[PDB]
């Protein structure tokens, strides 16, 4: 499928910026997750990036980590993951679904298959958060054979070497770090280096999103404004969803309030 | 692109996060660097020598072995400074850190002992040391916590994931990939991603290298088995290396069996775990069915780590070295029959190797055999332990 | 008649009941023959070498002399194995035992370090090993008592008199009154009847053999002084024999000071004690006015003991040693500068002469000193104590 | 004075032996050790044999050892038990009292002031318990000075020059150990070796007294029948101390029957 090409046509055509959420899949359980997730895109969402439970997420920080222990402790597994996307994908046929998963859920039982299913529930891109370019060969190979976008991270110190590399290895989007360290709303990143994102473009690389540290509407129009295609947000997501667990539809609507201001500043 | 191969046929690799491979390239051009640099070499000889107390002692053990054709030689890094092997690394890895100019020092710790030989190592060389420790560890180490603080060091309860060793290592490697310009990363075993299981191996083979020479002294001949326990990878490592090419020299690997490999309960991923990709590296480990990281299980602390370092996986692939289990309750044995016949407490990591060698002289007491244990550590911290069972 | 002086100038002699002079005798003889025996000798020096880990390094300690003109060595006993200097002479006695025929080891202990010292050679050498201890050090020391019951040695409490180490050294001389012929006493200092504060100095005397051979090599000239902590003195002695001819070196004792020398609760008796006849010995101790054997203190169990050996009360009375205190405060924070600027955890005796140390340079900063204190033992042990303090 | 020599005189003239019994001074308090000395006398021991408490009794066996404990928990000094060597000597003028000392209590202040205060109470000799022929030196020079009997010990073990040095250098009696080991009752010893014996007189030594183990009757008629001029026994005596502790006038009843009966084994 063409799902990212489809939106960045459009959204480009209207000027205008993506805005991208992250959740943990089953963060707080099953059912509230899938809620969650409908309340993300009916209040704008643009695409969504999904995390899938791992017990050893060592690209994330402390609220993430809390996410991924919230939805083990429902019970949560992968193939409960791969249930939910598939439902998604059937209530919402066009935006881009993206995971975030790491390498021993993917490699665990086989690359291909692994692709193969997320080309069966309708899964857009993969981003593996701990296989770097280097390593990425299998993973991005397998991606393709199966329709995924693999995604892969630019760096803000990216030398041309790895912008290069980042630009011909990956498709859908490119992934923006704003900063070094790990996710966290509590750690707020640069704005994207001109010299980057105008390297990118260069290489005719995938449009980039930025993320990590993005929690602020003020941050979204900035990113758009060096010439990002959009921003993902997840630490301040989930830390809604941490803040309501005891008031389920107070955690809906206070997620609906802050990602409809968060689109909003994507737009021109 | 690396100057190191990072693999050992299909083990080994750098899964890490894009944002942490300029520190292991940094990191792996400055141990190339050292590695040819007399000054470098100089510098860490003298410290092993004068500070950690090198070489270390082969002793032979007469009264176990009365009666059988066994020989049984134990390599004494008990007797090294901090009481275990890995004071050899922590000066040569400390040494790195300062080549490369960073003044602060991270590390993980399940047991301590790598805590421990972290602190005094950043104590000794003026650098500023900061340990993760899972919490449920913290509980169960008091002593090695006191004397982590005792030497300056900052220990960094780990409350996520199990509160154990993989969460430390986690949490380590998390606040590496925003510290790197300024911190070095002390990995303490020679598992994780490039370069560490090589630069690991290259700072404990002086293991190896002395007992060739020691036994060539007093035998006149290379061991028939050369015997390590195997947590990460370390001391067994470090005892092989300078023996692989010596190819009737046999290279026996010991896991902990824990309450038996049936139970579930042990920590023998090599040789009853699966192919992952954990902790930077390709590797086998213990995992659940769909791939989470699972909890090992041993009476020793220092070999309870769901994983092993990838240079053991592929020595085992092609049959250069043996892996094998030792229960609790054999190395407990163990334990017992060094005090009480030799006089020497030993670490019960280590007592995993000397249960191992015990068995190979009963099961066949007429073979000719001459077995060097590498003692990893004194078994002070264990007689507790050891008493809370007998 | 003996073979040997019984005495240094007043001090020594062979205070025992009758009964006890013939096992005095045979025991001079043995010593004497072995001393000749070039067989003994080379035993004697495999089992330290091969067994405990002979020589141990000398470590230059800059960071705690920074600034100043004192360097510092550290002569490091506390990698012997058993982690004090105790191993070096109870290996010698108990290949005494053996050339005079003996079986069985009696020893006595306070602290408990001689206690596992004389089992784990029992248990190398193949002697049944009996050990005295005051019922309240039994209590205090249950780690000891639980290592020297893991190396097969047989724990006797005793009850009488203050149930600490003056009552089991008097045990100990009961037991042997009534068992010399098959049992041999190794007495743990350089203490008590002759031939004993001989025998112990001539097993002891590598640490200053080694020191001065040492400290040629890397400084070219001999120290300006050795300083040691005086328990009964063993570790000091042995620092010293092989510089008492060096008359420019000078030689240093510390005793402890306990809560303060003014206080009475010291472990003083060298320079706070008055001369009498206790444990076989003319030697200054600690009494009450009308003479009964005073109960000494210190932080430090191994240097809580009312009374010296001779030789020291003698270098000390002629003048060639200097005997100083250091009360447990000092030593506490001698302890906690060693972990934190050597990375080097000290025991808590060893830590008096230390601090002794520290006091020399920081009093007079920009004297040209060269020091080297002996680090007679590991401080793994006080860690518990030392935490429970600060 | 000469109380030992009139003593042994006037038993060779009845054919008797004697019979000594050790008690430690101000076991159990002072008052009741002064009752005690009087008894073991009216019942007819010929000589007595009296400890000073001291801390570290390296001779001495359990029993031994727990009479110093109990005089000590009464307050029991060197000082008061001169006091009471003095009362007891100005009660019975020509019995033979003997010290067991160990060292420091006679060196402490002055080996010759320490003999000199023998010699003003009235105490016939003393045995230094841990000091061997070998240290005598200075203490028998001081006792003599001080008509005080040296009194040294015969091992039964002893080789010639040992009885030689013993015969020359002791007064009063000489001690004749009955074993190896410490004192007690519960062990045991040998009868008087006939060829110590006869040394012993061959070398004009003082009379022997046979020691340590020594707690029934027909032990006092062998040691006599042996050769030696009597017998001494201590723990025998102070375990009755000990066992009728709670009871006073029983204590001194049962001395009184043991040592009456330990006497008339002596007697031909
Ligand atoms: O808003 P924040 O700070 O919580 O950042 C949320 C990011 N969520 S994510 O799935 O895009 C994401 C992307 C990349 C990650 O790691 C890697 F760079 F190493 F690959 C981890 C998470
Ligand atoms: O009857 P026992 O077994 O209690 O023996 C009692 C002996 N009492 S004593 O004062 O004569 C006595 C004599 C000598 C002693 O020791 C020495 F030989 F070393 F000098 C100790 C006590
Ligand atoms: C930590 C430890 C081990 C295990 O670690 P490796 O890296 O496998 O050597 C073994 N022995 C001792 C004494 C230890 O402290
Ligand atoms: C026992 C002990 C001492 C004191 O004994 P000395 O005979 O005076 O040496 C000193 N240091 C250590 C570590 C000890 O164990
Ligand atoms: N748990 C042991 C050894 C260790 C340190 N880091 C490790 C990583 C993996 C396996 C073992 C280890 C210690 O801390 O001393
Ligand atoms: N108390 C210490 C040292 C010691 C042994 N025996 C002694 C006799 C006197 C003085 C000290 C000691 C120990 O047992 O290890
Ligand atoms: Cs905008
Ligand atoms: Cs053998
Ligand atoms: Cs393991
Ligand atoms: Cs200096
Ligand atoms: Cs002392
Ligand atoms: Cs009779």
């Amino acid at each position: 499928m063409e799902r990212y090409e489809n939106l960045f046509a459009q959204l480009n055509d209207r000027r205008e910026g993506a805005f991208v959420p992250f959740v943990t899949l089953g963060d707080p359980g099953i059912e509230q997750s899938l809620k969650i997730i409908d309340t993300l895109i009916d209040a704008g969402a643009d695409a969504l990036e999904l995390g899938v439970p791992f017990s050893d997420p060592l690209a994330d920080g402390p609220t993430i980590q809390n996410a991924n222990l919230r939805a083990f402790a429902a019970g949560v597994t992968p193939a409960q993951c791969f249930e939910m996307l598939a439902l998604i994908r059937e209530k919402h046929p066009t935006i881009p679904i993206g995971l975030l998963m790491y390498a021993n859920l993917v490699f665990n039982n086989g690359i291909d298959a692994f692709y193969a299913r997320c080309e069966q529930v309708g899964v857009d891109s993969v981003l593996v958060a701990d296989v770097p370019v280097e390593e990425s060969a299998p993973f991005r190979q397998a991606a393709l054979r199966h329709n995924i976008a693999p995604i892969f991270i630019c760096p803000p110190n990216a030398d041309d070497d790895l912008l290069r590399q980042v630009a011909s290895y990956g498709r859908g989007y490119t992934y923006l770090l704003s900063r070094s360290g790990v996710t966290g709303a509590e750690n707020r990143g640069a704005l994207p280096l001109h010299h980057l994102i105008e390297k990118l473009k260069e290489y005719h690389a995938a449009p980039a999103l930025q993320g990590f540290g993005i929690s602020s509407p003020e941050q979204v129009s900035a990113a758009v404004r060096a010439g990002a295609a959009g921003a993902i947000s997840g630490s301040a997501i989930v830390k809604i969803i941490e803040k309501n667990l005891a008031s389920p539809k107070q955690m809906l609507a206070e997620l609906r309030s802050f990602v409809s201001a968060m689109k909003a500043a994507s737009r021109a | 692109t690396t100057l190191l191969n990072p693999y050992f046929g299909e083990f080994g690799g750098m899964y890490v996060p894009q944002i942490l491979m300029p520190a292991l390239n940094q990191l792996e051009e400055a141990f190339v660097s050292a590695q040819k640099d007399p000054e470098f070499q100089a510098q860490f000889a003298d410290l092993l020598k004068n500070y950690a107390g090198r070489p270390t002692a082969l002793t032979k053990c007469q009264n176990i072995t009365a009666g059988t054709r066994t020989t049984l030689y134990l390599k004494r890094e008990d007797l090294l400074h901090g009481g275990a092997h890995k004071t050899n690394q922590v000066l040569g890895q400390a040494l790195l850190a300062k080549r490369m100019g960073k003044s602060e020092i991270i590390a993980e710790t399940g047991a301590g002992q790598h805590g421990v030989a972290s602190a005094l190592a950043s104590a000794l060389l003026g650098l500023k040391c900061r340990i993760y420790m899972g919490a449920k560890d913290v509980e169960r180490q008091s002593p090695n916590v006191f004397r982590m603080r005792l030497m300056g060091a900052e220990v960094i309860p780990v409350h996520s994931g199990s509160a154990t060793l993989k969460d430390a290592c986690n949490e380590a490697l998390r606040d590496w990939s925003g510290s790197y310009e300024t911190a070095h990363y002390m990995l303490g075993t020679a598992a994780g991603p490039h370069p560490y299981p090589t630069i690991v191996r290259e700072f404990q083979r002086m293991i190896g290298e002395e007992t060739k020479a020691q036994i060539l002294d007093k035998e006149g001949r290379l061991p028939d088995a050369v015997i390590a326990c195997v947590g990460g990878g370390s001391n067994a490592i470090g005892m092989f290396a300078d023996f692989i090419n010596d190819t009737s020299v046999g290279l026996i690997g010991v896991e902990p069996g824990g309450h038996g490999i049936e139970t579930g309960e042990h920590g023998a991923p090599l040789k009853h775990g699966r192919v992952g990709i954990y902790f930077g590296m390709k590797a086998p480990m213990m995992q659940t069915a769909d791939g989470q990281i699972e909890e090992s299980y041993s009476i020793s602390a220092g070999l309870d780590f769901p994983s092993v370092g990838p240079q053991h996986a592929y020595l085992n692939s092609i049959g250069r070295a043996d892996y094998v289990s030792i229960t609790d309750d054999e190395a407990l044995e163990a334990f017992k029959t060094l005090c009480r016949h030799e006089g020497i407490i030993p670490a019960l990591e280590s007592s995993h190797a000397l249960a191992h060698a015990l068995k190979m002289m009963r099961e066949q007491p007429e073979k000719e055999q001459l077995l060097v244990v590498n003692l990893s550590g004194r078994g002070d911290k264990d007689i507790f332990t050891v008493h809370d069972i007998l």
